[PDB]
């Protein structure tokens, strides 16, 4: 599945 | 060896309000999913049967991670706007990408995951999994932002474990076609040019997975003094096709021959004419 | 900001016999950014009706599509795709030829 | 027992776009630095002289942090206009607080975390650190997304570490002050009502920490009947001031002795009038 | 949502004595939401050029601030604060007591 | 210092 945390560039 | 990858993208549209996203992701060559915020249906939904045995619970946790992604990247494109010093008046791209990948072994091999801004490298995960780098002295803030929020720390953990978990139990619900293997039907085909000279066009249809080679050899020596070739596409059937040809001086068209590799073949196939 | 040229390939699921069921594809791909339009033409005509894979990227970041549509060619009809994309000075057209 | 700790507020507002957003800094009842967006200079500025000796890479760092999270909250707005079915005409309040405190032995005593929408406890960090809880049938989402994400594993790194560490530095920093203990310029005024009783009023000026105790008695036992109290205020020079009052017969003043309690007192306090 | 009436408190930083500078303050707390108007008068008048601290609240969510001014008692002087909330029905004033 | 980042409701 897709990673549940993104990255706050 | 295998593997699952995803591909984000995410499109700022001035007058159109929210920007445009869209995440799909693959096993191998094989897309199995989908979102897109523009479509009838702005959740995540199958492109492949063999999902479609899936409790709603997935579909609906999937939808959540998306939606969540399209909420930061929507920030994270007002704050490179900012970066960079640029108007809301012009459009942007920001994409995303990841996966992890298992070895002969059927264990972890090797992750990855990196951004881009108006398609350039931006930053990047490094190899250990621990760190970041900014590629592009813009990326230098996001970089240790990044770097004392610890982000890379559970992406390290995503990759390595959860990554992993889930390409296995795609494996399964999918081995019928992941793991069938569809050697490539093979024919030359002539195509007089000039007088003296010939065209040679090895072909090679309906495939899968796609790594595959071609190659014109003459009496045994190897060759391409007029060998034309072409990027391997899509059927549209799930398989690929690809061709490679070569000009021949007329009469002398049995000394070339075409040599086919691929993973479905007991071994190599080489034809004539 | 880096652009890139789509590179396109007009072709055929199938080996083209006349007659026979068959279907067109126009596969446009290394191109950036995504804004791009794409056309499928039988005789001039601009042929409705046709679907499109999900947009998507390779490791060099850029883009690659599918348009396709079911046809049945004969030695009289002419089939092409009419690309346009901002990196082209003007609308590319690549007319399908059964041998390529 | 010290403590080192936030108070972020953000307020939709309907029309003038972009929603309020405040956060503050405070060590004990110090506060020490605070961000307001709509002021002059958007960002993180200081509140106590003890600070003005800091770094620029501090204040960039923090005007960061800060920018970063009205974001988010920007976010949390609409998402929560979604949970709940609301429309963009009305104004809405997200609040957010955490603090990390030092115990007697100067070292981590205990951390705490919790959200709340239109001033109604909404999410809560548990005790444990580790674990998240709806405290309504909508953060119910927003209890497993937080969960799912793992946001409660950082959230403890910073309350354990981050937050100490840095709460000493803050300590010495201004020591001069946060350390100095500030007693109670003491006094008692009589006000007659008629001729038969009389007002006394037991006052408290100038001191910190605002953590005190006023008790009128008589005869040495305990009282309440006409313990008018007021809540302890601020003076507006950093220190706080409060007052005790009591009904009384004319006559009967002697009777009558008002108690202080304050750290900065080597022992507490008796006055009569 | 949930709405609080703020508790206003009118005093002075030092015990008045006529003549002799001081700050009036008014201080509102437990109230919310936090759009709140605040005014500091002197016979009537609106005093201008009045601080106040930066918005904050307490455990139980609600807001608190302060508003002050620099200000020369008189005997005959009369000072009050006027606030304004939505959870008034009507602007509600409290005048400057110098006992309490 | 601040938190680095916040939560996402």
């Amino acid at each position: 599945v897709m990673a549940p945390r993104t990255v706050l560039l | 060896s295998h593997s699952l990858k995803y591909f984000h993208t995410s499109v700022s549209r001035p007058g159109r309000g929210e920007p445009r996203f869209i995440s799909v992701g693959y096993v191998d060559d094989t897309q199995f999913v989908r979102f897109d915020n523009d479509a009838a249906s702005p959740r995540m939904v199958p492109r492949a049967p063999w999902m479609e045995q899936e409790g709603s619970e997935y579909w609906d946790r999937e939808t959540r991670s998306a939606r969540d992604t399209a909420q930061i990247f929507r920030v994270n494109l007002r704050t490179l706007r900012g970066y960079y010093n640029q108007s809301e008046a012009g459009s942007h791209t920001l994409q995303w990408m990841h996966g992890c990948e298992l070895g002969p072994d059927r264990r972890f091999l090797r992750g990855y995951e990196q951004f881009a801004y108006d398609g350039k490298d931006y930053l990047t995960l490094n190899e250990d999994l621990r760190s970041w780098t900014a590629v592009d002295t813009a990326a230098q803030i996001s970089e240790q932002k990044s770097n004392d929020a610890s982000e890379a720390e559970h992406q390290r953990a995503y990759l390595e474990d959860t990554c992993v978990e889930w390409l296995h139990k795609y494996l399964e619900k999918g081995k019928e076609t992941l793991l069938h293997l569809e050697p490539p039907k093979t024919h030359v085909t002539h195509h007089p040019i000039s007088d003296h000279e010939a065209t040679l066009r090895c072909w090679a249809l309906g495939f899968y997975p796609a790594e595959i080679t071609l190659t014109w050899q003459q009496d045994g020596e190897g060759h391409t003094q007029d060998t034309e070739l072409v990027e391997t596409r899509p059927a549209g059937d799930g398989t690929f096709q690809k061709w490679a040809a070569v000009v021949v001086p007329s009469g002398e068209e049995q000394r070339y021959t075409c040599h086919v590799q691929h993973e479905g073949l007991p071994e190599p196939v080489t034809l004539r004419w | 900001m880096i652009q890139r040229t789509p590179k396109i390939q007009v072709y055929s699921r199938h080996p083209a016999e006349n007659g026979k069921s068959n279907f067109l594809n126009c596969y446009v791909s290394g191109f950036h950014p995504s804004d791009i339009e794409v056309d499928l033409l039988k005789n001039g005509e601009r042929i409705e009706k046709v679907e499109h894979s999900d947009l998507s990227f390779s490791k060099d970041w850029s883009f690659y599509l599918l348009y396709y549509t079911e046809f049945t060619p004969t030695e009289k009809d002419e089939y092409a795709c009419r690309v346009n994309h901002v990196t082209l000075s003007q609308p590319k057209i690549v007319k399908w030829d059964r041998d390529m």
